[PDB]
C-alpha cells in the first residue's frame, strides 16, 4: 500500500517537474535547423539537472557521482521527455508546447534515419502505456539512479536510492491500475529499450564527428569522446 | 576525474 | 499467486535446461585460446536454439521472427549463462563443468578489457541476487521475447508472450522470496544491464574485424555486419 | 530475408 511518505515524495517530484532559442527556418537553413535542435537539447539537459537536484538523495551523493549519473542518463531522460510529447495522430513530437516535429523535420535537423526511426518507434510504444506525470517522474528517477553506469563510485547507495523509487512506483501503479498487475513491470521494461536507444544515440554522435558537424559545448561535454 | 572534464555540467549543479 | 499452468510451464523450462572442443593451451597458443572461446560460444548458441524451441509460443512465431529474436538475444542469454557459472571466491567462470577462467584468461583469449570488465562486473552483481534454475530460465525467456529487437514483425505477439513469462516470474518470486517484494523488479532490472553488455559486445565484434580476427561461420552469421 | 542470411541458425531451428 502507498505510504504517506511515498505519497508525499511522488507529489513533490510531480510539482518539481511542472528564452531565446534559434527559431526554426541552403547551408544557412541547414545550420539553423541543427542549431534549433541542439538548443532545445541544451534546454532539456538544464531541466534534467534542475529536476535531479530535487530528487531525494541526489545531492547527498558526491558531485563526482552526480556527474557520472547525469552524464549517461541525460539522453534516456531526454527520450522519455520526448515520448511524453508524442502526438499519435500526426506522428509528431511537440517541444516547448509550440515546436511540433515529425520524422522528416528530424532529418532536416541533421539526424540520421538509424536514430530517428527508433526515437519515433519508442515514442509510439510509450504512448500506448499512457503514463501519467507521477509515473514519468518515477521512471526518470529510476533511470537517473542506475548503479551500473560507468564511473559510479557509491554503487550500493545509488542502488539503495533506485529501489526506493521502484517500490514507490510499484505502490503508486497498484492504485492507478488496480486490475492490471502487468502495468508495473511494463514500465520498468521500458528502461531496457532506453539503454538500446542510448547506444543508437552514441552511434549518431560518432556519425556527427565524421561529417564535422560540431555539437555545442554542453552537448559535446556530456556526449563526445575526448 | 569526470568533474574536471565536465565544467559546464559541474557549474549547473553548483548554482 | 502461482497458477497450476504457470507452475507446469516453469517446471518444463527447468527440465529443458537440465564434445570435440579445441584444448586450452606464442602466436599459435593465442590462436588456439581464441579458437577455444569461439567453440564454447558455438556450443552455447546451439543450447540457446534448443531451449528457445521448447519455450511455449516460440515455434508459433514465423521462422523469420524466430531468427530475429535469436540473432540479437543470443549474446544476452550467453552472458546470463556466464553469470550463472560465476565463482565469487576465485572471481572466475566455469564453462562445461570443468574449464575455469578468470579476467586474465579472457584477455589471453583475444578479448579486450573494455568487454572483460563489464562481463565480470555483471556476473558479480547477478551472483548477489542468488537466482535459482527457474528464475534464470524465466529471465532467459523474457530476454528472448523482446518485441523491440531489430526486424521483429509480430511485435504484439512477441510482447504478449513476454508478459506471460514476466507474470510467471512475478508469481514464482512471490513464493521464493515471500518477504522481499524488491526481488522481482531487481531481476527484471538486470535485463537493463544486459542491453549495455550487448552494445559493448558489438564494439568487441567491430574490434575483431579491425585486428583481422575471423569469427567461425555461426558466430560470424549472427554477429558480423554483412 | 534474415532467413536466407542465417543458414546455420535456420538449419539448427529446423532440426
Ligand atoms: C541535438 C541533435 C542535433 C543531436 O545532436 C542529438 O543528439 N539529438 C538527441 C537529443 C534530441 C532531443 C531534442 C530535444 N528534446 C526535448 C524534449 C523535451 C523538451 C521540452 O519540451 N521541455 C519542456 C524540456 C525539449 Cl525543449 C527538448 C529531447 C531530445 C535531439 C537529437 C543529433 F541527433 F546527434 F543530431
Ligand atoms: C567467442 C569469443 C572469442 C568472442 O567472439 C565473444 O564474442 N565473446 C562473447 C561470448 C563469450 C561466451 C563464452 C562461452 N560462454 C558459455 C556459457 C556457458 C556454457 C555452458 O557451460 N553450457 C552448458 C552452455 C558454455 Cl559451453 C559457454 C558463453 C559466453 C566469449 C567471448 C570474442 F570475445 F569477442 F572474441
Amino acid at each position: 500500500q502507498l505510504s504517506p511518505e511515498q505519497l508525499g515524495m511522488i507529489e513533490k517530484l510531480v510539482a518539481a517537474q511542472q528564452l531565446r532559442v534559434t527559431p526554426w527556418p541552403s547551408r544557412e537553413a541547414r545550420q539553423q535547423r541543427f542549431a534549433h535542435f541542439t538548443e532545445l537539447a541544451i534546454v532539456s539537459v538544464q531541466e534534467i539537472v534542475d529536476f535531479a537536484k530535487q530528487l531525494p538523495g541526489f545531492l547527498q551523493l558526491s558531485r563526482e557521482d552526480q556527474i557520472a549519473l547525469l552524464k549517461t542518463s541525460a539522453i534516456e531522460v531526454m527520450l522519455l521527455e520526448t515520448s511524453r510529447r508524442y502526438n499519435p495522430g500526426s506522428e509528431s513530437i511537440t517541444f516547448l508546447k509550440d515546436f511540433s516535429y515529425n520524422r522528416e523535420d528530424f532529418a532536416k535537423a541533421g539526424l540520421q534515419v538509424e536514430f530517428i526511426n527508433p526515437i519515433f518507434e519508442f515514442s509510439r510504444a510509450m504512448n500506448e502505456l499512457q503514463l501519467n506525470d507521477a509515473e514519468f517522474a518515477l521512471l526518470i528517477a529510476i533511470s537517473i539512479f542506475s548503479a551500473d553506469r560507468p564511473n559510479v563510485q557509491d554503487q550500493l547507495q545509488v542502488e539503495r536510492l533506485q529501489h526506493t523509487y521502484v517500490e514507490a512506483l510499484h505502490a503508486y501503479v497498484s492504485i492507478h491500475h488496480p486490475h492490471d498487475r502487468l502495468m508495473f513491470p511494463r514500465m520498468l521494461m521500458k528502461l531496457v529499450s532506453l539503454r538500446t536507444l542510448s547506444s543508437v544515440h552514441s552511434e549518431q554522435v560518432f556519425a556527427l564527428r565524421l561529417q564535422d558537424k560540431k555539437l555545442p559545448p554542453l552537448l559535446s561535454e556530456i556526449w563526445d569522446v575526448h | 576525474s569526470l568533474t574536471e572534464r565536465h565544467k559546464i555540467l559541474h557549474r549547473l549543479l553548483q548554482e
